[PDB]
């Protein structure tokens, strides 16, 4: 499956 | 929020043409933008994701391009499965995630002007004491069309409701229907009803009427 | 196989607090941050909220900030949306959509959608249409139909003599008067030859209120 770039950090 | 600018609103294109649609961003979002397919009466599916890139099982006739602020989806050859509503959507600066307005992408055909029909409130309807008068206007193309309510020659203007179909699977067409609603009471005062339809498929503008209690 | 199933929408009352649920299967639903995204009538989506795969970080549009909460039971592979002090403007198809995975965050992808849940926020009450006809006025086409009048919730169906008759006809989306009742109508155009000759009814059915109808429709 795709793996996409991470757009929102987590905290 | 990153405002997403659609244009144009509705394509309007044959099977087997090339379909070009646009996604413009207030601000830069890199190649942080994707395409989703809304089919009537479905959820909405990804097709093309940053940018360019086609989603699993997409086939090839969809293709995308752009970076920055400005994105195109083509279609190299529509299908009749492709005329649907298409949104694009950033997630380079979020949240909020942003979605652009969306772009219809509709069946053209020859201008067809309307038929046009004028139906008075039923006894049974006044008789339960409010009236509804209904104007149809059938199969038509384009889908702009306007209906102007005239009751004694004065303009109606804020009294009305109107709703349209999809496009006619066999001729492409669309059709209006609007529903003018006075009290009993009111109707009763007046006696001319008119409804005038403009479409720029008449030359001029259509009137039908009828005169209460005729 | 992955699957996303929402429940729970329904008419809630302006103020009022309804609970819509997203039921995932075919995937690890731990593994995946969870989205909501609302569709108006007629309108474009607007995205809701998003929250982690493991519940911890979650975000609001503005819109909903304050009044929405948004919040996952792992071991039971459900997303809930909380939704607290509704209004007018929150009626809306609601979807749930997973993100895409990603490495230390959301992705933002949305893939796949659920097939979206109906929330309707009104203080109508239950109530089945009247049906009124919209009689014909040559050797050419008339039009004929029925008024399907002050009924509440959506939808009604429409049907001609039984299914026998569809060609010609139109049946308009309703509109929402200022009663709070909705109003359709469907129509048909004929052969002005057949009005002597042929019976039209319309088959109204308001399933909310259980409430069937037949219309005859005569010149």
């Amino acid at each position: 499956e795709t793996i996409y770039n991470t757009t929102l950090k987590y905290g | 929020e990153i405002v997403l600018t659609q244009s144009p609103a509705t394509l309007s294109l044959s099977p087997g043409e090339r379909a070009t649609l646009s996604c413009r961003a207030s601000q830069s979002v890199g190649s942080y933008l994707a395409w989703y397919q809304q089919k009537p009466g479905q959820a909405p599916r990804l097709l093309i994701y940053d940018a360019s890139d086609r989603a699993t099982g997409i086939p090839a006739r969809f293709s995308g391009s752009g970076s920055g602020t400005d994105f195109t989806l083509t279609i190299s050859s529509l299908e009749p499965e492709d005329f649907a509503v298409y949104y694009c959507q950033q997630r380079s600066n979020w949240p909020p995630l942003t979605f652009g307005g969306g772009t219809k992408v509709e069946i053209k055909r020859t201008v067809a002007a309307p038929s046009v029909f004028i139906f008075p409130p039923s006894d049974e309807q006044l008789k339960s004491g409010t009236a509804s008068v209904v104007c149809l206007l059938n199969n038509f193309y384009p889908r702009e069309a306007k209906v102007q309510w005239k009751v004694d020659n004065a303009l109606q203007s804020g009294n009305s409701q109107e709703s349209v179909t999809e496009q006619d699977s066999k001729d492409s067409t669309y059709s209006l229907s609007s529903t003018l609603t006075l009290s009993k009471a009111d109707y009763e005062k007046h006696k001319v009803y008119a409804c005038e339809v403009t479409h720029q498929g008449l030359s001029s503008p259509v009137t039908k009427s009828f005169n209460r209690g005729e | 196989q992955v699957q996303l199933v929402e429940s729970g929408g329904g008419v809630v009352q302006p103020g009022r607090s309804l609970r819509l649920s997203c039921a995932a299967s075919g995937f690890t639903f731990s593994s995946y941050n969870m989205h909501w995204v609302r569709q108006a009538p007629g309108k474009g989506l607007e995205w809701v909220a998003v929250i982690s795969n493991d519940g911890s970080n979650k975000y609001y549009a503005d819109s909903v900030k304050g009044r929405f909460t948004i919040s996952r039971d792992n071991s039971k592979n459900t997303l809930y949306l909380q939704m607290n002090s509704l209004r007018a403007e929150d009626t809306a198809v609601y979807y749930c959509a997973r993100d895409g995975r990603s490495v230390g965050g959301f992705s933002g992808i949305l893939d796949p959608w659920g097939q979206g849940t109906l929330v309707t926020v009104s203080s109508a009450s239950t109530k089945g249409p009247s049906v009124f006809p919209l009689a014909p006025s040559s050797g050419g086409t008339a039009a004929l139909g029925c008024l399907v009048k002050d009924y509440f919730p959506e939808p009604v169906t429409v049907s001609w003599n039984s299914g026998a008759l569809t060609s010609g006809v139109h049946t308009f989306p309703a509109v929402l008067q200022s009663s709070g009742l909705y109003s359709l109508s469907s129509v048909v155009t004929v052969p002005s030859s057949s009005l002597g000759t042929q019976t039209y009814i319309c088959n109204v059915n308001h399933k909310p209120s259980n409430t069937k109808v037949d219309k005859k429709v005569e010149p």
